[PDB]
Parts: structure tokens; C-alpha cells; sequence
């Protein structure tokens, strides 16, 4: 049992952490860019649409280079537990 | 300001001897003390000439001189327990000299050691030396083989020795070497892996090892 | 027969977990980017494939399943 | 006075002082607080102090322990890291216990890390141990190796006397008299 | 007076004092509060104090326990970590029980952690135990080893008298007279 | 007066005082409230007090119980943790029960934690129990071990008299007269 | 005076000074703080100092350790990196232990890194070790190689005396007298 | 067989990427126009089809597969 209990908790936990940082950082960016309208309209994030569009691909690429390693470790762990 | 006043608080650690060469000689017991003394001179705390000496250094220096003027002399070691009258041990069997020749040797050694008043030459027995070595190895219960040559004896101690054995062997060898030196008797200590652990085998006149079922090894 | 079936379902359970993690994370990131209307299946599927080949899941499964019955040295 | 070394730790400085005093070099330790300790000697002794500092490769390093390579701040630890931390804690707890035996002054211990593979689909390998220790003067070393081996053998699930190496040594002569000051 | 050490805590300072007093070195302990304790000695004794600090490798380390590698603060932890904490608590509870027997002054215990494997697909190995203890002077050690073995045997599901190692020693002579002050 | 220790707890201070009085050392306890208790002695007794503090390793630890490793105040629990807490409470309830027997001053109990394996796929192992206790002077220890064994045997589903270890000891001589004050 | 080198660190400066003093060149070390140390010599000695700086390839670039290529502090790690760090920590801990043996002044150790294959599927391969060490003058090197081999053999799961290479050397003559100043 | 499957997944992985890109582009354009309440799939599936056929993806694909095993000439 305790192996099934462990792997289930570890799953819910990994979801909580891996979904944490992106939405916090996006909240901070969206806040500060909303606030500094209080001084200047700050076009240079959102006006160059081609640059905003590249930004998403850049973000996704970089992020995968930090998370895939984590998922690989988890996968090896669960397969080990399942078969050994 | 005498030199003895400069060596420290512990007086009896060192012994100061005047030499006919008009130089002070400082006798030390070991390397650590030797460097403790050399520092004082190299710093220049003393104004006249002085030199530091020890037993191993003097044995080496004298052997290097003997190599040149007496390249066939058989001997053991020079003891400096009393630095004013060293003792020189020569082989009784392997040497052949007259009394006059021995006296001449004595005088030339005395010229090499300006701090000594005379050198006593004593003849020792090789059979005694070899016997004390073998008796010591038996006393320690070490395994060994003995080989004899015209001018020397070699004891080979090799195998899968245990920690206890290594320690006791090391202590013994260190004790013997200090007495007789390393010229006549040599000890060779070697560690080797155990081929025989866990395998069935025949021993006797016709031994062999079963490396496994179906595989025979015949060492010879 | 019955005990075997049971033990098989058990294995399948563990195999699902990492992909479930992927499927959730990818949706949460798309919502963070506001592209709420896009179906995430179109992006999650290739990630799953990448993960499985980098993990080399076929070799591991084929080996370990045999190891449960054979003894190899 | 000439400056040899600066910004030392307390436990580096005391080791340098010890080594210089052993060779009859009188040295001075100075504290600058946030800047650490400084070591100074007289000019007549400068050359020697330099030669010994080189020969002993002073100042000494920090001491290394395997648990530093696998810090527990992890999202995931593999089997390998956990097993390593475990064994690296046992090694230290064994050394700390040996120092309580009668007459031992210091010791060091080593364990064969099988953990460099997971044994993944492989049968496990037996454990080997090494130990070094320093004794007070006048100790029957030969008779004391037995105690150590006996004690270590039962600290692990499977160990043979054949697989345990032990090396012992005696303390050197005590340095009690102070070095002489240059004239 | 020359400064040997700074920023010690209470249990480090009292050990340094004990060791120096044993060798006839009169030392002084000063408290600076948030800055900790400081140790000072006279110049005639400085050299010796340095040499002994080196020889014993003072100030002492903090004591290591395996439960420190696997903090119970962690939100999720594998069965290996839990099993380790469990064993690392039983060890300490045993040490604390032995210290209540008649005549024991201090003790140490070690247990074979089979968790170095999970024992997956394999039968669990038997337990091995090692213990050290110090007795009051005039104790029949030979007759007291039996009690310890008897007591330890039943603390685990499967232990053989053959697998229990016990090492005993007596307390050294008491240091009651104070050291002499330098002239 | 010289300071030995600061920031003690109540139950640490009283233990230290007891141990020093036993050796004829007059000590004084001072209370600083939030800063805890302080212990002081005269200079003529300082050396001895230091040596005894080292020999007994005062001040004592807190007392370890296995339940502390698996707090009920935690967001998750494996079954292993629950099972551990259960056993850790049974132990303490037995310790508290024995102290009500006639003559027993204090006691300690240990149980075989078979939970260090799940007992999955295998039949469970039998329980083993160990107990230590202290008696008043003039008690028939031999005739009292029977009672303890009888009592313990029925506290578990399957226990054999062979698997129960019991060790008894008597109280030491009473320390009633006060120590002498230094001249 | 002519400038040889600027912006040195403490260890590079002391190394250069040591090498120059050995050849009878009087040198001066100057501290500029944030700018580091500077080394200067007289004109009559400038030529020689240049030739030796070239011949020894001074200043020495700093010591390399394999863990520096796979720095532990990272967002990510992979089995190859973990295994490498592990071996590169065992190497350092062994060298630090050998320097505690009697007479050894410094030593260096090397291990066969099998990690350049994953050892996954492919069966793992036996270990090879090499050691260098320097001894104090008057040491029986022949009798001391045995101890080292014995100690190293048991540090690993599978090592044969045939696979261990050991090379020993003695310390050079001491440089105690100061060089002469140009006329 | 277990190696052939893995090779197949390796290949298909790299073919998924450009279509993903096209999906992101379409979605970002609909948002930048604020023409929000239209599902992008209806627009992007015609585009994917026309683009791949206009480049003869199937032909290049067939050649690239056969050239692992034969020379066509
Ligand atoms: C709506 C998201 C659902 C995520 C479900 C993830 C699988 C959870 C399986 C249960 C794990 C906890 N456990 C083993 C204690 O039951």
C-alpha cells in the first residue's frame, strides 16, 4: 500500500510545485506592468506583436529545459517501484 | 654567550663537543632535533663556527669514503653511543688484515672524525648475525623463506599477510636494522592476492587447483 | 488468473501518473498565457511521446517484466 | 615584520602556528575581525617560514564529507543520493564513537560505497571498511587491533574479518619548550 | 594573555578547559554573550596549549545523528527515509536506557541498517548490534558483559548472541588538584 | 565564583546539583527567568566540578520517544507512521503501569518494532520485550522477576517467557549529609 | 626596481617567492589590497628571475577537481553528473586521510572513472587506483609501501594488489639560509 | 521490433513541432484582433492541410523513409 500512497502524494505535490512558479511570475509581471501605467504607457512589451509572439516560444523552450529533468527522475522512480 | 645557552631550556637534549678543527660540533638524536638546531646557526645567532651531526649522516659519509679507499672491506656499522670513542664492527670471516693494517685504518678514521679521540675496531661473527635474524622471525611466527649467497642472506616474506602480521614484521625489521644495518641481511616483504580462497584443490607432490568444475589448473 | 489480472492493473496505474502530471501542467500554463480556447491535447501529446522516448520505456518494461520471473547474472 | 598570510580562519591559523613552532620559528597571530587573522614573523626567519609553508602546502583546506555533494534541497532525490547521504552519516558517527575508546586520540573511517550503482537488476555486493587511528605512547598496538575489528564487524549486516583493514600509529614527541627569539 | 579561541559555545568551552587542565595548564574562560566564550592562557603555556589543541583536534564537533539527514519537515518522503528515521530513533532510546544501569557512566550503540537495500524481492537479513560503555572503577567487567547481551538480545525480532559486540572500559583517574600558576 | 553553566532548564539544574553534591562539591543555583538557571561554585572546587561535568556529559539531553519522529501534527501520513505512533504509545503506557507495583521506583520498557518491515507477503514475526527496573533496599529480586514476566506475557497476542528479558537493580546509598564548605 | 608580476593572489605570491629564494634571488612582496600582491627584484637579478619564471611556468594556475565541471549547484542533474561528483568526492576524502599517516607530508590519489560509460546494461568494470606521496627524510620507503596498499585495498568493493600503483619520494634539502643581497 | 517502434516515435516527434507553431500563431492573431469568440481549430486545420499538400509533404516523407533502406537509383 504505502508505495501507492507515496506515489500518489508525490504526484499531487509535483503538480503543485511545477504549476506554482509560472503563475506567480506571470502575476508579478502583470501587476508591475499594470501599475507603471501610472507613469508611462510602457508600449515596448505589448506593442511589438512579433516580439510578444516570439516570447511565448522562448519561454516554453527554456522552461522545458528545467522541467523535463524533473519528470524523467519521477518516471524512473515510479517504474522502479512498479516492477522491483 | 655560549652555544648551549642558545639551544633552549631543555639542556640535556643536546651535547656540545669541541673539535681539533677549531669548530663546535652539536650532537643530535633525530631529524626533528637536527632541524631545531640547524635553525639557530642558519639564523646566525652564533658568531664562531659550528656544525650539526647525527648517526645516520655520519654512517653515510664514512661509507662513501670507504667506497673509495677500501672498496672490498666487509663491515657492519659504526655506533656512536659514546661519541668520543666510536665502535666499528668488522666481519671476522670475510676480512683479512694484519694488526698494522687495522691500526692504520683506525688512524685514518680518526682523521675523518675530528671530534673523536679514538676508534675501537671490533670483530663480529656473521653466523651470529644471521642466526639472530632467523630466530627473530621464528619468534614472531612469520612465514618466510631463506636464501644464502656468498656474501649475504635474503629472507623473503610474501603472501596474503594479515594486519597483525604486517605490524609485527615492520616493528621487528626496524629493530634489527638499527643494530646490524642493511649490508649483510636483507628482508623482502610482498603482498599478493589469494588464488586459493573458496576453491577445492589437491595438495601434495601432485597438486592442482579446480578453477571451477571442469577446469584444472596445474601450477609448477 | 485472477491474481495476475490484478497485478497487471496495478502496474498500469503507476504508468499513468507522470502523463497525468504533464496533462495538468500544460493546461495551467496555457491558462497563464490566456489562450483559454485552445485545446491542450494538441500540445500535450507530443510532450508525452518525447518523455517516453527519452525515458526509453520499452527497454525498461521489457527487461523488468522478465526479471520478475527469470534470474539473470 | 613581514606578512605571511591574511584572512585566515581560527582553525587554519592555529595549525600554521603549530607547524612553525615545531621548527623553532616564533610567530605572531593578529585579529582584524571581519578581515580575519594575520600571521607575522621576523625577517631572519622569513625564508624558513616560506619554505615550510610551501612544503606543507599551508593553509589547510576545509574538510570534505560526501553529504556536501547531495544537498537535501531537492525536488526529487534518486535512490543514489539518499543512499549516499545515509552512508556518509554512518561514517561520521563511527569515527565519533571510536574516539571514545580508551587511549585513542583521533581516527578516520572509510566505507565502500556500493551506491555508485543502484544494483539495478544486479545482486548486491559485500561491504568493506578501512580505519586509521592514533594512540597514546606506550600502547600495545598489536593487542589493540583485535578490539577495533571486533567492534566494527557487528556494525554491519555482512562483514568478514578478512575485509577489514586497520592501521595504527603512536603520537609524536610533545612540543613543550618555546622557540628562541632572534638575537 | 594570548587569545586561543573565540566564539565558542558553552559545551565546547568546558571541554577545552577540561583538556588543558589535565595537562597542568591554567586557563581562563570569558563570556561576551552574543559573541560567545573566549579562552586565554599565559605566555609560558602558550606553546603547549597550541600543541595540545592540535593533537586533540579541538574544539569538538557537534554530535551527529542519522535523523538529521532526513528532516521530518519534508512534506512527502519515501519509505526509505521513514525507515531510516525509525532506526535512528531506536538507537538513541537504547543509549538512554543503558545509561540507567548500575555503574554505567556513558554508552554508545550502533545498529545494522539493512535499509542500505530495500530488500526488494529478497528476504530481510538478520540484525547486528554493537555497544560501547564506560564503568566506575572496581567493576567486574567480565561478569557485567552478560547482562548487556541479555538486555540487548530481546530488543529486536531476530538477534543471536553471536551477532552482539560489547566493549567495556574503566574511568581514568580523577583530576582533583588544581594546576600550578606560572612563576 | 566561577560560572559553570547558563540557560539551563529546571530539570537540568536539579540533576547537575545532585551529581555535584554526591562528590562533596557545594554548588549554588540562581534564577534569571527567561535566561534560565545558572550554576556556580567556588574556585577551590572549580577543577573538580569541570572534570565531573565532562565525565558525566552534563547537562542531560531531553528524553527521546519514537512518537516524536512522526508528529500527529503533519499534513500526510503513511501507514508506517500511524503504526509507529501506536507502538510508541503502548510502550509508555507499560512504563507507567509498572511504577505502580510494590517497591518499584522506576522502570523502562522496549518492544520489538516488527513494523520496520511491513509483514507483507509473509507471516508476522513474534513479539519480544525487554524491561529494566530499580527496587528499594531489602527486596527479593529473584522472587520478583516472576511477577513481572507473568504480567508482561499477557499484554500481547503471542509472547513466550523465553522472549522476555528482565534486569533489576537496587537503589544506591542515600546522600543525606551536606557537603563541607571550602576553608 | 623592476616589476615582475602584479595582481597575484596570496598562494601564487608565496609560491613565486619560494622558487626565487631557492635560486638565491632576493625578492619583495607588496600588497595593494583590492589590486592584490606585486613581486619586485633588483636589476642585477632581473634577467635570472625572468628565465626562472619562464622555466617553471609561473604563476601556478589553480588546482583542478572533477566536481568543478559538473557543479552541484544547478537546477538540474543527470545520472552521469551525479556519479561523477560522487567519485570526485571520494578521491578528495582519501587524499585527506592519507596525509594523516605517520611521516607523510603530502599525497595525491587517482581513481578509474568508469562513469564515462553508463554501466547501464553494460556490466560494470573493476577499479584501479594510483597514489603519489612524499616522506620525511630517513623513512624506510620499501617497508612503507605495504601499509598504503593494505589501506587502499579495502576502500572499494573489488580491488587487487596488482591493480594499485604507489610511487614514493623523499623531501629535498631544506632552504634555511637567506640569499645574499646584490653588492 | 522494440527498436523499430522507438525509431518511429523519434521521427514523428520532429514532425509535430511545426504544426504546434502554426496553432500558436493562429491563436495569438485571433487575440491580437480581439476577435475572441471563435474557435481557432476551424481556421487552422484548413491551413495545416493546404500548407502540407502545397509542399508535397507526403512525397518528401516517402523518399526520406525509403532512403534508410535502399538507393532508389
Ligand atoms: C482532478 C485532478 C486529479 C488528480 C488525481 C491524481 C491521482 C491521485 C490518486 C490518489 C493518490 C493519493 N492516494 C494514493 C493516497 O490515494
Amino acid at each position: 500500500m504505502d508505495d501507492l500512497v507515496f506515489a500518489g502524494n508525490k504526484a499531487l505535490y509535483l503538480v503543485l510545485i511545477l504549476s506554482g512558479w509560472p503563475t506567480i511570475v506571470a502575476t508579478i509581471i502583470g501587476l508591475l506592468v499594470g501599475l507603471f501605467q501610472t507613469v508611462t504607457q510602457l508600449q515596448e512589451q505589448t506593442l511589438p506583436f512579433g516580439i510578444k509572439l516570439l516570447g511565448v516560444c522562448l519561454c516554453l523552450f527554456l522552461l522545458s529545459g528545467w522541467y523535463g529533468e524533473v519528470l524523467l527522475s519521477y518516471g524512473r522512480q515510479v517504474i522502479f517501484l512498479a516492477l522491483a | 654567550a655560549e652555544l648551549d645557552s642558545l639551544l633552549g631550556q631543555e639542556k640535556e637534549r643536546f651535547q656540545v663537543l669541541p673539535g681539533r678543527d677549531k669548530m663546535l660540533y652539536v650532537a643530535a638524536q633525530n631529524e626533528r632535533d637536527t632541524l631545531w638546531a640547524r635553525q639557530v646557526l642558519a639564523r646566525g645567532d652564533y658568531d664562531k663556527n659550528a656544525r650539526v651531526i647525527n648517526e645516520n649522516e655520519e654512517n653515510k659519509r664514512i661509507s662513501i669514503w670507504l667506497d673509495t679507499y677500501y672498496p672490498q672491506l666487509a663491515y657492519y656499522r659504526i655506533h656512536f653511543d659514546e661519541p668520543r670513542k666510536p665502535v666499528f664492527w668488522l666481519s671476522r670471516q670475510r676480512n683479512t688484515m694484519s694488526k698494522k693494517e687495522l691500526e692504520v685504518l683506525s688512524q685514518k678514521l680518526r682523521a675523518l672524525m675530528p671530534y673523536a679521540d679514538s676508534v675501537n675496531i671490533t670483530l663480529m661473527d656473521d653466523v651470529t648475525a644471521a642466526g639472530q635474524a632467523e630466530a627473530g622471525l621464528k619468534q614472531q611466527a612469520l612465514p618466510y623463506s631463506r636464501r644464502n649467497h656468498k656474501g649475504g642472506v635474503t629472507f623473503v616474506i610474501q603472501g596474503a599477510l594479515d594486519d597483525v602480521e604486517i605490524l609485527r614484521a615492520r616493528q621487528f625489521v626496524d629493530s634489527y636494522y638499527r643494530t646490524w644495518g642493511g649490508r649483510y641481511v636483507q628482508f623482502a616483504i610482498e603482498l599478493k592476492d589469494d588464488w586459493l580462497k573458496g576453491r577445492s584443490f589437491q595438495y601434495g607432490a601432485e597438486g592442482y587447483i579446480k578453477m571451477s568444475p571442469g577446469h584444472w589448473y596445474f601450477p609448477s | 488468473a485472477l491474481s495476475e489480472i490484478k497485478s497487471a492493473f496495478k502496474i498500469g496505474f503507476y504508468l499513468y501518473l507522470p502523463f497525468v502530471v504533464v496533462d495538468l501542467v500544460v493546461s495551467s500554463v496555457l491558462l497563464a498565457l490566456g489562450m483559454m480556447m485552445m485545446s491542450p491535447v494538441t500540445i500535450s501529446t507530443p510532450i508525452k511521446l518525447v518523455l517516453f522516448v527519452a525515458l526509453d520505456g520499452w527497454t525498461l518494461l521489457s527487461k523488468g517484466l522478465i526479471l520478475q520471473y527469470m534470474d539473470i547474472a | 615584520d613581514k606578512d605571511l598570510l591574511k584572512g585566515l580562519d581560527q582553525e587554519q591559523a592555529n595549525e600554521v602556528i603549530a607547524v612553525l613552532q615545531m621548527h623553532n620559528i616564533e610567530a605572531n597571530k593578529i585579529d582584524s575581525g571581519k578581515l580575519g587573522y594575520s600571521i607575522t614573523v621576523a625577517e631572519p626567519d622569513f625564508t624558513a617560514a616560506v619554505y615550510w609553508i610551501k612544503t606543507y602546502q599551508l593553509p589547510p583546506r576545509p574538510r570534505v564529507e560526501i553529504a556536501q555533494m547531495f544537498p537535501a534541497d531537492s525536488l526529487v532525490s534518486s535512490p543514489r543520493a539518499e543512499k549516499a547521504r545515509l552512508y556518509s552519516a554512518i561514517e561520521q558517527r563511527l569515527e565519533q564513537s571510536l574516539q571514545t575508546m580508551e587511549g585513542v586520540l583521533s581516527a578516520r573511517v572509510h566505507i565502500s560505497y556500493d551506491i555508485d550503482a543502484g544494483e539495478n537488476g544486479r545482486p548486491p555486493k559485500p561491504v568493506h571498511l578501512s580505519a586509521l587511528a592514533v594512540y597514546e605512547r606506550g600502547s600495545p598496538l598489536a593487542h589493540q587491533i583485535s578490539d577495533i575489528k571486533r567492534f566494527l564487524k557487528n556494525s554491519f549486516a555482512d562483514v568478514d574479518y578478512d575485509n577489514i583493514s586497520v592501521v595504527l600509529s603512536e603520537r609524536s614527541d610533545a612540543q613543550l619548550q618555546a622557540p628562541g627569539t632572534p638575537v
